[PDB]
């Protein structure tokens, strides 16, 4: 409906925030801004009725969130790009 | 959450058909090392 | 193999299975030799002992001493006082939306779609109260899923804070805990879920500690002794005839001045240089720890007579006009209030069908009367006139062939 | 109306009548949702596995199993079997 | 719930005699590939 | 949990590499004894 306050996939992340455009700073995902691009934050979109997006283990926040094995590369922490060896 | 990582029954071969079904391959080549990547894309016959 | 339990265990069911498995075995072996034989109690009743444990502090000190289940519910006290966890711990238990005054249903069983309309009643409803929990509840450590029972559309996801009770305990099938509440709680941020196709209400709560006798006040002088042992010589010789005049007879007569809007249009000085002066005494040394105290009172406070037929909450149509008459509308005296921080029942108010339950804010204002020991009085606490207070939750109880109502409150600044 | 027997998330009316999946959520199906690309499933009621698959009626409807099985194995009355 | 897959213990063997007994089988050949299902059948023999 | 100690479950293959992608190695020889250790170094690309 007309707030902020939906989870349908259940992944920390609010609906509209998957849907348009968000980033994680200390561990809690907020509305992306155009000022942040300066200081070095990414822009992730992903799918808000789907936990995986691109199908890997591992959920869409905790691939925004980079909370996994550190072992993987940066590039593997935006929802659209699947960590597979 | 307090940093204890386990690779016992994790499994690589349930996701591999999953995610080759519902992505694309892009490779690079360079001169000095290939990289291999999968990238999700919407299909357009699903309204969901 | 060595599972390592976080503050949260998230959707880990495994992990957590295991881990309070472990954990059950490991407290078998420290129970006492009676602490098994409470269990299996619980174990086939279940039901019962949860209400008798939240409505037992209610009877007469006599009534709760005869009680005959008072033995196994101290027993199954002091067992889960036994294991106190040293880090919180999050939790997820399903609640009824009707335990948060919210008569009207978010959802019936087989319905799937939460409407908007819904979700804003409640979260206007929920938000700027606190809510008291007692009695032992079946705690689940992971969030249910599709192996999972779900009874209510309302999930509530709470975090235990230190020093918290804590029972793994083995229903000769499968694994569970058990907890003794005496905390309130507040609800922060609901969000709408999807469950295999029915939405869900999610709640994060957190917990407010509060000071709590119950029917222990030896415990109660204890404590109130020497926070207001001080108090004493602090008050000027004016100040303090004062305070021994208000009770020492001149409380009841300033009492029904203060009532009758004395102080406006037909006042007396005297009476009135009185109250400022007991009321500058009491802001001497404010209460500096949240506490719960308990006060009897009848149907003239809450507009009402002894032959009203509303009075008769033998009749749930009475208890369903005074719900919707009271809950969630603001209650304020003129005068002072005296209440007893014990719960127990007396011959003083035994006709009495209405019980106050007044939580005090840490840092208000307030004197513990019972600390001089020419007042026979015990277990008084004094609070300033013109109070405000907040009706959260009614609940009713049977005293006998007698149901008298519960009533939980809050004193804002 | 809302009565539903073999707990698979989906009312008796709207198996024996038609539904479909939006937003994870079944709804009545409406003649008008062909335009827009969506289906419309009819099952067992009584059931709650229709086809005899490991996958119940609303999973295989909505789509929630592995993403790598064919879309015509969706509906309730096509087995996904290999 | 959280989007983990597992693939042991879930044998298609407990699922293969349930599945014929109750279905159909159709076949279609083309030219380069062919393909079969199985299709749920009523009973009418059966009043629930 | 109980005052004891398990070394079972406990593999450092977990852990070698999530150590080694973010540390910097340092070697010391002197002439008895060789020295080989790990120091975590701050990432300037991620402002997290
Ligand atoms: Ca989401
Ligand atoms: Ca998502
Ligand atoms: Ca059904
Ligand atoms: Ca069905």
């Amino acid at each position: 409906w007309e707030d902020e306050d939906l989870d349908t996939d259940n992944d920390n992340i609010p609906d509209s925030y998957e849907r348009n455009g968000y980033t994680i700073k200390d561990l809690i995902a907020v509305k992306w801004e155009d000022s942040f691009a300066e200081q070095g934050y990414k822009k992730y979109v992903s799918n808000y009725l789907e936990s995986n997006t691109a199908g890997d283990p591992y959920t869409d926040y905790e691939k925004a969130s980079g909370s996994f094995d550190k072992a993987i590369k940066t590039e593997a922490r935006d929802p659209l790009v699947a960590a597979y060896p | 959450s307090s940093g204890q990582i386990v690779t016992e029954g994790n499994s690589w071969s349930d996701y591999i058909s999953q995610i080759d079904s519902i992505s694309a391959s892009i490779i690079l080549d360079t001169e000095n090392e290939s990289y291999e990547r999968r990238v999700t894309a919407k299909n357009l016959q699903d309204p969901e | 193999a060595p599972i390592e339990r976080p503050e949260d265990f998230l959707k880990d069911k495994e992990k957590a299975k295991e881990w309070e498995r472990k954990e059950a075995e490991r407290i078998e072996q420290k129970l006492e030799r009676s602490e098994k034989e409470a269990l299996e109690s619980y174990k086939k009743d279940s039901v019962e002992i949860s209400k008798y444990s939240q409505t037992r502090n209610y009877f007469y000190d006599y009534q709760i001493e005869a009680n005959s289940r008072e033995k196994e519910y101290k027993e199954l006290r002091n067992a889960i006082s036994k294991n106190k966890i040293d880090k919180p711990m999050y939790v997820y238990y399903f609640e009824s939306p009707e335990k948060f005054a919210f008569n009207k249903v978010i959802r019936t069983e087989n319905q799937n779609e939460i409407s908007l309309e819904k979700f804003n009643e409640f979260k206007e409803t929920i938000q700027n109260k606190l809510f008291k929990q007692d009695g032992f509840k079946d705690i689940s450590l992971y969030e249910p899923g599709k192996g999972d029972e779900k009874p209510t559309p309302l999930l509530m996801h709470l975090k235990l804070p230190r020093n918290t009770g804590m029972l793994p305990y083995t229903n000769t099938n499968n694994v569970s805990t058990l907890i003794e509440q005496g905390y309130s709680i507040k609800i922060d941020k609901i969000v709408r879920i999807v469950i295999d196709g029915k939405h869900y209400i999610k709640a994060e709560a957190s917990v407010v500690s509060s000071l709590d006798f119950k029917d222990d006040v030896s415990k109660g002088d204890s404590w109130g002794k020497a926070n207001y042992n001080d108090w004493s010589n602090k008050l000027t010789p004016n100040e303090l005839a004062d305070v021994n005049d208000y009770m020492r007879g001149g409380y009841t007569a300033i009492n029904n001045y203060l009532i009758s809007n004395g102080p406006v249009n037909n006042p007396n000085p005297e009476l009135d240089s009185k109250i400022t002066n007991i009321e500058n005494a009491l802001k001497r040394e404010p209460i500096p720890t949240n506490l719960t105290v308990y006060r009897r009172s009848g149907p003239q406070e809450f507009g009402l007579t002894l032959t009203s037929p509303e009075y008769d909450f033998n009749k749930l149509e009475n208890i369903d006009a005074f719900k919707s008459k009271w809950e969630g509308q603001a209650l304020s005296y003129p005068n002072f209030i005296s209440t007893s921080i014990g719960s127990v029942n007396m011959s003083a108010f035994a006709k009495r069908k209405i019980v106050l339950r007044i939580t005090i804010p840490k840092g208000s204002p307030g004197a513990y009367l019972s600390a001089i020991p020419g007042y026979a009085g015990e277990y008084e606490v004094l609070l300033n006139h013109g109070s405000k207070f907040k009706i959260n939750k009614i609940d009713s109880y049977k005293d006998g062939t007698i149901t008298k109502l519960i009533v939980d409150a809050t004193l804002i600044p």
